[PDB]
Parts: C-alpha cells; structure tokens; sequence
C-alpha cells in the first residue's frame, strides 16, 4: 500500500549521521521549548532540582519529504530513535546519574518534512540552593539545554515560550513562573557562535 | 498446492493484441499483490506489470505503459495482462510472481509461475 | 514444518513501522483495558501513584492472517518486541524515571490477525493528594493512556471496563473502585481527534 | 573442527520464533522446578516477598540433534538468549519493577537435543501477609509460574519438586517449607487448558 | 562422508517415464528435507520438487505438478522422483539437495549431489 | 506513474554530438539525483554521468570525461546527455535512474528507464 | 595496515559460541584470580557481602594466532564482548539483583592466541553472618566462582593466589585475608568433574 | 549532497577495532583532562567520593581525514559509540556499580582528523577517608584515569591541566584545589611503560 | 607474500593418475584448512576436495569421492590430490584455496590459487 | 572530480616489458590503496597487484608474483605497474581501482579507472 511504499522510499538513501539540510553551508533551525509538569522534588543538601519536564523539539528534515497526492491517506509518519536524525539536545548542568532523562519517543514527521520530537523526563539538574532568607526565599533554578556537539551556522537553536497549562502544584514550593532566555556564547579560536536556551524557574518557598 | 498457471501466449504479428490471463490457487490470492515479468530468451528478467493486494493500484513499466493493462479478479482467482499494439521486442516467456500483500513494483516475492511464450 | 513455513511468510513484506490497515485513510481500532492487581504505594509529599498494573491492548493486524487449513495444528503466532507493529499506548501522566514501567512481552495474534499485547507495569503516576478530610479523605487518582503520536482517524482508541478480580487488598487504602472514560481532545489547526482514556482509580483511607 | 561445523549447521534453518516441536499439533512439555536459595526479604508494608531463585527449565528441542559419532568430542552446545527458542515462563504474581529478574543464561543442548535452562534471580512476589497472629504468625507466600502467552496443547507445563539443599538460613523466617502444585485453569471460549505451578513457601516467624 | 547419489537418469521419448532415485549417506536422512533441482545446459538451476523432513509434505513446480511425485524412504536413506509423461524441456542433469528441517521449498541447503542427465 | 522516457538515440558517426533527453514523471523531480547509466550489447552496466538532487555536482566516468555533459532542467523534469565526439566504444542502450537525495555517484536508486540505443 | 590486515583475517571463520579449542575432547584451561581492593558493605540482616573485585581470567584462544613478523608492530589485539568467546565464570553464590556485577571489558589476546580479561565488579555475594561473639567474631564469606555451563574435560579452571596489593583498609573490619580454594564436585549420572575456585575472605571485627 | 558523500566515504574501509594509527608501530597520542562541575557527596562509611566530571579526551583519527574544498560546507563530523575507536579511559579507583559513569556521547572529528570526546558522568571513586582532625581535615581524594587495555608505545596518555571554571561550591566541603599529575608504572616482564593521570582533588571540611 | 603455487597438471587419458601438487608460502600453512576447487571452462568453480586445518577431516565431492584424495604435508607446507582413474569430467584448471582454521566444507576463504590445467 | 587515467597498453610479443602508469585525480592520492586488477575478453576480473596506501605493502597475485612490480609515485599521484616477460594469458584491459586506506588485497574500492588494453 501506499504507507509501505511510503516507508520502503523514505529510507532509501537516508544516513541518521547527517544533518537533514538542502545546503550543508546553512543551520538547520531547531525550535526548543518545554513544558513544566510538576516539580517533583527540591534537594537542599545535594544541590540538584527534579522536575517534570516534556520537551519539544521542531525542526525540518529535508529529506523526509512525499506528496499527497501520490501516497493518499498517508499524511504523517513516525520513526524510531536511531533510524532518522534527531538534535543533540542535552541538559548540560544535569545531575541525572545517567545524565540524560528523556524518553526517546518517536519521531513525528509530516508532508512538508516537519519533525516534531516530544520526550518526557524526570530531570535533576544543579541548582545552587541559597538559603538565608529561609523562610521567604525565592529561588532561580537554571535549566540549560544546548546541542552537545553542534554549534551555531549548522544547528541554530531557537526559543519557543515554555507553557505551565499542565503544571501541577506542589505542596512546599509555589512556581512564580519560568521564563526563558536564548544566549550566545563564543570560543576565542573561531567567531561560531554557540547558542543556548535556559529556562530559569522561579519558586518560593510556601509558609 | 500453490499453482500460478499462466495462459494465452503464441504469435502474434506486430500492432496486435494478446490477453495473458494466470490463474492462482494454493494460497489466499486477496492478500497478494501479483505482478507480471518477462525473460527474453538470452536476457535476464525484468518488470512488465504489478497489481497491488487490494488491485488500486497498478505499476508499468515505461517500456510498455499505456499499451499493457495489468488487472485481477479475486473471484476467480485470477490476474490479466492486456496487451495492446505488440512489438518486437515483446517477446519472451511472460510469467507472474506473488508478493505478499506488496505494494506492486518493490517487493520479496514468494511464488513464482511457469510462464507462457509470446512471439511477435 | 508449517509453523516454521508460516513464520518465514508472515514477515515477507512486513515494516513495523507501518500502521497495520487494510486502507490508509481509516482508523486501526485499539481496544485498551488495564487490570489492577495491587496498589502498592500513595506518596504524598512527592504527588505520585504506584501500582500494579496489567495492559490489555487488542488491534487487528490486516498483514498476520493466514489459513488454518494450509497451516495445520497453527492458529496462533508470537512476535516479540520490535518485529511487528504494536500501538504507542502510554500513561501520560507517568512520573516514573524511565516514563515506561510496561515489560514488553509478546504480542499473539492468531489466524484472523487479532493482536493482544499484555505488558505488565509497575506504574509511577502523577496524583494530586488533597489532604484536607485526612482521616476519612476520599481520593481520585487518574490513569491517563493514549497514543503518544497517532491521533483519531489513524489509531482509534476505545476503552473496555477495567476488571479487579485479581485485586490484591492494600493495608492503608480502600479501593472503592477504578471507572474508565473515553476523552476526545481537540487541537485548533485541524478538527482531528485525540482519544485518550482515563482510569480514575477511587480510593478512601482506611482508617 | 568438528564444533564448528556443529554449530554452523544448528542454524542452518532456524527460527527462534517457533515451537520446537517435531508435529505442530502437539504440546512441548516444560519440566519445571524452582531452587531457593535464601529468603532475603519480606516487605509487610508493601505486600512483596523477595527471595533468591534458580529456575530450571527442561525441554526437548527437535531441532539440536546431531551425531556425536559424526561430531566426535562435541556432546553438548551452549546458546545465548535470543539465538534459541525458549519458553516464556515468567512469575504471574512478580511485584519487580522490571517485572522479570531473571539473568538470562546460556541454553544448554546435548545429543538428544534436551535444553537445560537455569535463570538465576532475585524475585520480587507479590504476598498478602497476614498480621494477626504476629509473635506466631506462619504465612504462605505463593510463587505462580506459567507460560505469559502459551496455554496448553502447546506448552505442557509439567512440575518437579522444589529444591532446598542449598538453602540458606534466615535470622527472621524459618522454612517450613515449599511444595509446589500445577493446576489448570480455563477460558469459557475455548476447552484449551492453561497450567501454571504455584509453589507455595510456608514460612514461620522466628521468636 | 556426506553423500548424496542420484541415478536412473538416460534417454527417454516423449510422453514416457523414468524413476530417478537418490541416496544419502554420511548424515541422518530423516532430519532433512530432500529436495529436487534441475540444470538445463545453458540456463540457471531451478526447484522442481522438494519433500519435508517429515515427509508430510511434498511441493512441486508449476511447470511440472500432475506429472512429478517426489517421494521419500527413510529406511533406505532414498529420494525418488516419479516422472510420469516427460517433455523436451525436461531435460536436464536433476540433482538433490538437502535442508536440515526444511520445509521443502525455501530452505537453506546444506548437502547437494552430483546429478544425473536426463535427455528428453 | 513513474515515467522515465529517453529519446534522442539513433545512429552518429565517430566524432560526432548527439544531445539524449529523458523526461520524467510521477515523481517529484526536484528530490532526485539523476544519473546515465549505459548498457552495451554483450557486456554489463556501467556508470556515465550523474547530477545529483540540486543540481550542483556532476560526475563523470573518467572514460567520457570532457566529453559527456550531463545537465537537469526541473522544470520540465528533463535531464540532458550532450554527447561531444563520440567514439566507436561510445555505442550502447543508454538509460536513466533516479536515486532519492542521492549524491550522484554511489546511490540506491529507485526509478529505471526504457532507453534509447546510439550507435557510432 | 598490518592491524587491520590482522583485525579483518582474525574473523575470517570464528564462531564465539565455540570453544577455542584445537582438539574438541580436551578442556581449555582457564585460570583464575580475584584482586580485592576494599569490602565496601557487610550487610547483616540481609546476609550479603559488598566488596570490590576485579576478576582476572586467562585462557587460550587457538583461533587468535599470528605471525609478529608478517604483522609489524601488532603484537596485542583487542576484541569486545560478544565477539569473541570468554569463559563463563559467574560468581555461584551472588545476591546481586543483575546476578553479574562485572563490567564487560575489551579481552586482550597477544601473538600466541593467550587472551586476559579483567572484570571490575562491585559483588554482592550471600554470606551467612554468625553474630555470636559479637564483639569479637571472625567471620569467613565465601566467594564461589565457577563455570555456569562448561564442567570439566571442557573448561578446566584452575586457580592463583588472589592479591590484596590494591586494598583499601575498612572502618568496621579488618581483613585477616583471603585464601582461595579448588575443588571439584561430581554429579550421579556421569564421573565429569566440575570445577569450582572459593575464595574465602576472613574478616575481624574491629573494636 | 557533500556531507552525504563524506559520511559515505569515511566508513569505506574503517574497523573500529583498529587503532587510528599510520605506523602500528609508535604510539597514539591521547589528551586527557577533566572539568569538575559539583562535589555531589563524599561518603565516609563506604570510603566513595561522588563528583560531577566532564571528560575531554582528544586524539588523531588519520582515517578520518577530508579536503574541505572537496567537501564544502562539511568541515566537521559526529561519529556515535562503536562506530569509530574511541580510546579506554577508565576510572580505576572507581567505586560505581557500573564502574562505567560516563555518557556516551558523539565523537567530533574535524578535516584533519582531529577527534574530540567529552563524556560526562556522576563519577564514584574509592577515596581512603581520614577522620582524625575531624573538624579541620583535608582530604586528598584520588582520581585515577589509565587506558584498560592500551599501555605505553600503544597509547601515549598525556595530561592536560583540569578547569574548575564550572564548578559549583559545595555546602560542605572546599575546594581547596585539584592538581594532576602524570606517572608512568612498569611491569617486570618489559619494558613497556604504562601511563595514567591522577587528578588530586584537595579538599577542606568547612567549619 | 602469500602464494599458492599448483602443479602436476597436463594431459591424461580416461582412466589415469595424476598427482596434484600445491606448495604454499607466506602465511602460517598448519593454521589454514586446504581445499581444491575446480573450474571447467564454460562453467563455474566448485568443490573437489578439502581437508580440515588439523588434517584429520577431509570431505570430497559426491562426484570423486573413491577416485580422489586429498592429503596434507604441514613440513613442506604442501596439499596433494591424488586422482586415481580420471573421467572425461575431470577437466578443468585445478586451484587451491585457504581457508583460516576452516572445517574444510563451507569456509570463508582468504588465500587462492593460480590453478593447473588438467585435461581428460 | 576523481579520474583513475591508465595508459601504456599495446601490443607485446612474449617475454617482452610493459610499464603501465596511471594517474590520480580529484581525490586525496596518499590517502589511498591502489591496485591493479584485470579483464581477460570473455572472463571476470581478478586481482593482478596492490599497494597499501602507504606504500609499505605490495601484494601480487600468484600467476604473476616475480614478474610484475607494483609501485606508487605520491608527489605525482601516479601508479607503475612494470610488467617483465608477459606471457599470452597476460591478455586483458588493465584498470586501477583506489581503496580508503586499504590494506591491499582485501579492500572496499571507491574509485575506479577505464582501463589500458595489453595484448600478448
Ligand atoms: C506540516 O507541518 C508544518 C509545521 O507544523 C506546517 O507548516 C507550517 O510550519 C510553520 C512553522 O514551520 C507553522 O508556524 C505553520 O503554522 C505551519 N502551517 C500550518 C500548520 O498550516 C504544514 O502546514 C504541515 N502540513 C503540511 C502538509 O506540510
Ligand atoms: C481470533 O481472535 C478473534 C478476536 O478474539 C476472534 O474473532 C472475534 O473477535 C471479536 C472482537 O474482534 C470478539 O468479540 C469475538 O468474540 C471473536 N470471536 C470468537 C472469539 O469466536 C476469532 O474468532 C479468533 N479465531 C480465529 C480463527 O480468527
Ligand atoms: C541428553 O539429555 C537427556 C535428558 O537429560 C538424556 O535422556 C534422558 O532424559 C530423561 C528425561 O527426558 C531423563 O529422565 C533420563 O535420565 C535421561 N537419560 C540419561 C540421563 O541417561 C540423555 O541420556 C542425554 N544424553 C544423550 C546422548 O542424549
Ligand atoms: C603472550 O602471552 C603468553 C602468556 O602471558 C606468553 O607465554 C607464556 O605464558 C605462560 C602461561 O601461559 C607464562 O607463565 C609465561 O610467563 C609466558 N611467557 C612470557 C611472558 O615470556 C607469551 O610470551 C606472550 N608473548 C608471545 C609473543 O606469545
Ligand atoms: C582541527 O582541529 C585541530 C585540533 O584542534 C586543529 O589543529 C591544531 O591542533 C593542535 C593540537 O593538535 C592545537 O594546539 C592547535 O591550536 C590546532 N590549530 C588550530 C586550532 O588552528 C585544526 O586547526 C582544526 N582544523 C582543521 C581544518 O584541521
Ligand atoms: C550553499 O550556500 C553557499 C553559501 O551560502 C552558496 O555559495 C551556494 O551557492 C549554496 N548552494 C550550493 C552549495 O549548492
Ligand atoms: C505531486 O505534487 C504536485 C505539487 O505538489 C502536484 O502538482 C502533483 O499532482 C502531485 N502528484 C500527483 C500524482 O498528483
Ligand atoms: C479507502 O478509503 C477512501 C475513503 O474512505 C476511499 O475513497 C477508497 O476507495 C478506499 N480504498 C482504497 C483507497 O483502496
Ligand atoms: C483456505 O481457506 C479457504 C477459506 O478460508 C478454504 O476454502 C480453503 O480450503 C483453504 N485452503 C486449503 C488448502 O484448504
Ligand atoms: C500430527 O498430529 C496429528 C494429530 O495428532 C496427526 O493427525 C498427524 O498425522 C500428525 N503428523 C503430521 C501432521 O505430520
Ligand atoms: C550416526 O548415528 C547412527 C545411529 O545413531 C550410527 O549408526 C552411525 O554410525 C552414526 N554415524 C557415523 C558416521 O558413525
Ligand atoms: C583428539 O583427542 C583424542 C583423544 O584424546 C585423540 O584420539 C585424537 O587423535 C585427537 N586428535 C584429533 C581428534 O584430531
Ligand atoms: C612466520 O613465523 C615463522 C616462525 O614463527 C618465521 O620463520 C617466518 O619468518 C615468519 N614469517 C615471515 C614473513 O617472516
Ligand atoms: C614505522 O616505524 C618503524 C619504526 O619506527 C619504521 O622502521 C618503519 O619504516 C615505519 N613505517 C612503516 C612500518 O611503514
Ligand atoms: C584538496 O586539497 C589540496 C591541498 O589540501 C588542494 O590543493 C586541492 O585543491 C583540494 N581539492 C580541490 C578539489 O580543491
């Protein structure tokens, strides 16, 4: 059928290795943004937060492109981890013993290219605990993401609003909220930038 | 007992019209596609025709697209090649492979036919 | 022997990636039920559930049917993990490390195709703990399933009551009972389905 | 060598996925025997009983015969997980996260083809225990075992006698004992039997 | 000593018979499927029947079903092939293969034999 | 309806320039490298030109470097062969394949034309 | 190069399920030794011991011969787990949850085919704790090694003195030391001996 | 396209079993430092410290080799784990149950061949705790890093000056500081050197 | 400098002796199982004989089994087939192959031969 | 723009000296293994010499070992193959193929060349 068809062409030259770009001299643009489930835990003594965290990352492959018309019925299709590229993205302050929480799920892919990847995670991160306004403190956890191995000019990472619509309250910690900021950073040997997103959730301490 | 028998070979002069008809049996004929090959005789095999599993959708080859029509019928268990307008080099031993449920051009076939010889 | 004949077959032409249908433009119907076999664990400073959890998922596979006559003494057929499609059925709030408790068994179909996959889990879910009636408090813990990737029209997700016959009595909480209900959720872009269905688990403390 | 040439052969055809069974229409029988070695642990909070067990499997698979005349010096062949097939006999009533502690071990096949099978494990059962007569309590933890997707006329599940010799004392629990009893059990669709072995470890509590 | 000896190959006319007969030695024969192929001079080898190790189940060509009966003797270590009103195209030099538990038509092949010419 | 036509064949003399098209249909155009692939009578199949997807590298046997020029034309979905002092070993069935996203050289292809015979 | 020349024709015809053996009906001599290099845990109520070990296994591989001189400058080659046959040597009397603590290394075999492997493990290993002289007991846990599947006249495994050069001295016990021991045990059916190495470390406790 | 040709190409003839050496018969230079990012715990019972480190590991694939104007717009490559050599740095005086904390994570080669390693990890490590100046000790705890395998003449292990340029204080102990050190061991069957570096974090309780 | 170099070819007549010889270097020659493989001239290579790298295995084909013999001389690093009453069959360039501690029946070989010509 | 030209081909008497040379373009010349492989008319090719990519390494085929002599020229990315005492069947075109990094004789060839003709 048109699905096996599909599936049997859409592999035919395809190297997982290769960023999916028409042009190999221009990024690929990445979207980052995650969402906040819950924040499961605020360790003091070890300074490492655990959250909930689903991330979403949107990007192009030029390579997974099909018509329509010439496959009816077959508008998206999905791919395992492994078989197609995916971006590195990784919390770089973790403190995940395993260093990578993510759930790596399937990849969504539609007409045009479109790759949607969703991983949910349990995420401990280092966040520095300041306690000596102890009964009124706020504190700013950071959470970094980046690409592990690419920088700018080849994977230009890209800031979308995290959304706090499923968040879930927690009994000692209040959320003010998680805004989120993308930086550049730049080596001395090359002007390559090297960008990043952090999403620095701000909590209060519940009286 | 999984038996493609194909029919309706010969000669033919060109600018004519063959109807090769194959009938299968030993296996269930709706959950495969059926597809056409030809060997010319010092040559090796190549595509001519292909019907999905399901028969919506049909493959030529661009040799021979728009003169040969690939059908099946799952009632009698059979799949039909219309030739219309022969040439000479239409001439070889047609016989018909089975994939399982294939899509009708790329597939693994699993049975093979005896073939019928058409001259032109 | 035609046990090995049918096995050598049966994945001729077989991707399992691909969604197992007849007809690409309609839905695959996934009958979903879970049994509940103990509730092992109510953490209340971290919100989460863990229990003990059977998954019943039932589809049709169009591509593993074949001829009992042809195949003597073969009616049925196991395939293990990764070798056939199975639905991407997942508990979407899971606050499990690993986000998938579910042990991957093998999945029997039998000759008309019909596919029953049966994984076991120990399931860490994320549960709201309303501690106010503390002593005679009554609580509702949801179990949310769905298709992490495939919407309405492609995977059509109906829901089957959960059974408790092998319900194992848990000191500190009462089962009162553990109904199901079929959600449909809808995005702005497109007027496509999501199904998803809810197990809301009614538990009172014991007292 | 004569080694070599017997295990490339072994494999000529063979599919991991089918019944080694000569007649397709006839069950496989599985000798099944568990050996305890310790009890380790006996969780009263969350009902689970965690001991540590050597499994042992025995079938009769059709296709690892050969010739030691023809093979001199090779009366016996080791094969991985995954290479061979198996039974899938797994704890029914398992409260491990993982929900299988088995280390998988090589298959062990002589002449005649007998596969021996010995899994070790730490397992993690579900128990009710009984709290009422507590400095006299003596409690019966079963351990149900059976095959997650065979039934009879295909897996013939048969019991031996559970082992004790290499028991090691516990300085909280005296064993009584372990018998073991295979029962079947029916579907209302079809008269197909399913058996399982449940050995029942009867403990006392050491005052 | 795996051996696998054909014979009662020759000329034969049209429309006549031959018993060609295979025996295996060196292997157990009852843990094979004995199948049989052919080699016409100038063309590739191809299945022309093929019996299960159990021998419960026998496969023909299409080309050659009705007319062929491949048969199998475990206490003899034997394979026969029962050919029954032959035509030109067969002719060939019929050689046996053996699949340890094949099923009888798509096996790995383990042993083969010599061959026996067959002239129609 | 994947269609790959050439045309422009026929009969040159040595040192000669024949300019072969192929035209292609049922596919996007544009995501495909498309490469000449040549077939002399008793010989096998060898590699000519090939372009890849976007156009911007081309590859050439060393035996017709200099003077085969292979181009693309998406928007008529054409690929061109312009064929500058051919030569007597220049004399084969030429014939076009299309490999999805390929570089242009060592690539899985996926679409086959008929061909058209030239002859120095 | 000469090592890849070398890498490439080592696997020319090598099965790792087969022994490495030039003749099938004598055993490979497999000789081994622990290093201990500090007891990290003695676990009382549990009766398990946690200790540090880094097993050292040699043997000889027939297949993994070359010629120094047609080879300049590889002397050593290294091969992953599961290219290339290792001795199943697994620690009896483990109650590790995996039941295999050791971290798979690279085996290195040098120009005479003589292949080492040392496994780092962290082993948890059942020992009865005799609490009696409280205050003053000498316990003896022993460490039993032996092959799963190979007996003897197949894998003779033959022992060395373990060395406590790398030990890390205990807060809580004194190591008296650690003799190892050889012995082998028969079965009823066949005189085929198998062979086992106990390590037992004896420990003081410190007042 | 040229990044397609490339990672076409650079596999052609690649084993990566094989050192990435032109002559087998001098040595591959190996560039190790380290990055302390936290001190997560310092155990005292079980003489273990748990810190945050960053691995950098550089060396010269000469296989990996590419002309850029050849290749425009490609001039740098990601290979995963065990699809090209990566050198055997361990932890010796690791205490994780894994013994193995690092992340795997891409290698990044660039034209000339150049490849750059940077796994993180929670790493483990046996450290001899000294209690005697309790509440003003310093502690030195050891951090040993050597290839497994590979000795001198082989792999050419140099040091690099570690950066504590991302490290994050502790609320417990200071970090006084963290030299490296280089040292060579000998066997007294050869010659051959065996390097490994040895990082000294310096510690000091605060008070 | 792997070579292995065949020897002891020419003309026989029907129901002769000849005894083949080939001398190997290069390479360790007890490590290697040493086996002869045939190539008649409008046909392919196949199996003659083979002997096990220990030299206690040797395996012939079904068709001179009886008739030939292979042998082994690890000192002088030679393999030897003595054919005793040869048939107008046994024509073909004769040619050793080596295969890395192989059983001597289905191995991947590392090392061939030129080969001899023996003609019946 | 890789290109493997070969030339000094001809016509030899028997026993006579050939130097084939072929140059190298388009791609990285030290980085290679280049070998020399032939075609006889109407057989396959095989193996005749090879270099390892560093030059260190030469490997003949046994037909021709003593006789041909390998070598490579990396500063004008040139490969020799002097042949002394050709005899007729050193009757072939002579083509260079080029291997990433490769050993010599057992290699994954990337680039291949068109070929010199040498008659003996
Ligand atoms: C496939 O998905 C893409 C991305 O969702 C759709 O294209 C647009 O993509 C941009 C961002 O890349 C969005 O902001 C737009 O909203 C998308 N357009 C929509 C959703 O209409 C594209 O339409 C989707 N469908 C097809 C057939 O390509
Ligand atoms: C194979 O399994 C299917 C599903 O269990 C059987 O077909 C029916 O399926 C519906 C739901 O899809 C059930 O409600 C019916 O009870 C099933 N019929 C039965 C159990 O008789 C089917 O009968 C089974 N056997 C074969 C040979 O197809
Ligand atoms: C191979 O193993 C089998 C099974 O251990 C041996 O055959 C008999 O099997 C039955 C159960 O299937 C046992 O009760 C018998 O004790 C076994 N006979 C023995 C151990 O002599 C068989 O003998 C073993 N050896 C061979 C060469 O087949
Ligand atoms: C390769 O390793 C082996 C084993 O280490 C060396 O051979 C001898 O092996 C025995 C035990 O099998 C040791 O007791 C000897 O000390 C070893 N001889 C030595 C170390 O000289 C062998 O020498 C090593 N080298 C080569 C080229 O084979
Ligand atoms: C590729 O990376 C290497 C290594 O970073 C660069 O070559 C030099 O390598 C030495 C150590 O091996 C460094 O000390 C130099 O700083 C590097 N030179 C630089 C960074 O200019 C090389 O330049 C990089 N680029 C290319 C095209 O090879
Ligand atoms: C790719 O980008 C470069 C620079 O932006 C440009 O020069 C080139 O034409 C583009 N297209 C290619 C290389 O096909
Ligand atoms: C392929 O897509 C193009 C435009 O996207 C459209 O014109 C064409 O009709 C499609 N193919 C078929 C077979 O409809
Ligand atoms: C599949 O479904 C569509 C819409 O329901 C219908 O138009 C079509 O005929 C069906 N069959 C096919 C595509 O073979
Ligand atoms: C295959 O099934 C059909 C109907 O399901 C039946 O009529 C036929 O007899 C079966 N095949 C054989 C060989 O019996
Ligand atoms: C298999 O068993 C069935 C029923 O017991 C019997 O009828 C048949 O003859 C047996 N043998 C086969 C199918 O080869
Ligand atoms: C194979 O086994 C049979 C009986 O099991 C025996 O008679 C025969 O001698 C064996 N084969 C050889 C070569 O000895
Ligand atoms: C192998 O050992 C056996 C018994 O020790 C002996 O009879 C035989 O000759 C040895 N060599 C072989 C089988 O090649
Ligand atoms: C191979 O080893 C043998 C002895 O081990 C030695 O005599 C010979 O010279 C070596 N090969 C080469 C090419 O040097
Ligand atoms: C490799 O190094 C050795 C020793 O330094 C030297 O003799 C040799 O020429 C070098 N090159 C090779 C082996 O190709
Ligand atoms: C390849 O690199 C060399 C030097 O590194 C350079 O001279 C040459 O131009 C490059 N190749 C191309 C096609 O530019």
């Amino acid at each position: 059928e048109f699905q096996r068809k599909l599936y049997k062409e859409l592999v035919k030259n395809y190297n997982p290795l290769e960023r999916p770009v028409a042009n190999d001299s221009q990024p690929l643009t990445v979207y980052f943004s995650l969402s906040l489930l819950q924040i499961m835990d605020v360790d003091e003594k070890n300074q490492v937060l655990t959250t909930n965290i689903w991330l979403q990352m949107s990007w192009t492959d030029h390579y997974l492109q099909w018509n329509v018309s010439e496959y009816p019925g077959v508008k998206t299709v999905r791919f395992p981890d492994g078989q197609i590229w995916k971006p590195d993205i990784l919390l770089y302050n973790s403190a995940d013993e395993r260093f990578d929480a993510t759930f790596h799920t399937n990849v969504l892919v539609n007409s045009s290219g479109h790759c949607q990847y969703l991983p949910p995670g349990i995420f401990k991160s280092s966040c520095y605990i300041d306690v000596r306004w102890f009964p009124f403190d706020v504190q700013h956890c950071k959470l970094k993401f980046g690409s592990w191995s690419y920088g700018g000019w080849s994977l230009d990472l890209q800031m979308q609003e995290a959304d706090i619509s499923g968040y879930i309250p927690n009994g000692e910690w209040d959320l003010v909220g998680i805004p989120g900021k993308r930086s550049e950073r730049f080596y001395e040997c090359c002007k390559e930038p090297y960008p990043d997103v952090t999403f620095t959730v701000t909590m209060r301490r519940r009286t | 007992q999984v038996q493609l028998v194909e029919s309706g070979g010969g000669l033919v002069q060109a600018g004519g019209s063959l109807k090769l008809s194959c009938a299968a049996s030993g296996f269930t004929f709706a959950h495969y596609a059926m597809v056409w090959f030809r060997q010319a005789p010092g040559k090796e095999r190549e595509f001519v025709a292909g019907i999905s599993w399901s028969g919506a959708s049909t493959y030529y080859a661009s040799s021979v697209k728009g003169r040969f029509t690939i059908s099946r019928d799952n009632a009698k268990n059979t799949v039909y090649l219309q030739m219309n307008s022969l040439k000479p080099e239409d001439t070889a031993v047609y016989y018909v492979a089975a994939a399982r449920f294939g899509v009708g051009v790329d597939d693994d076939y699993s049975y093979w036919g005896q073939g019928t010889q058409v001259t032109v």
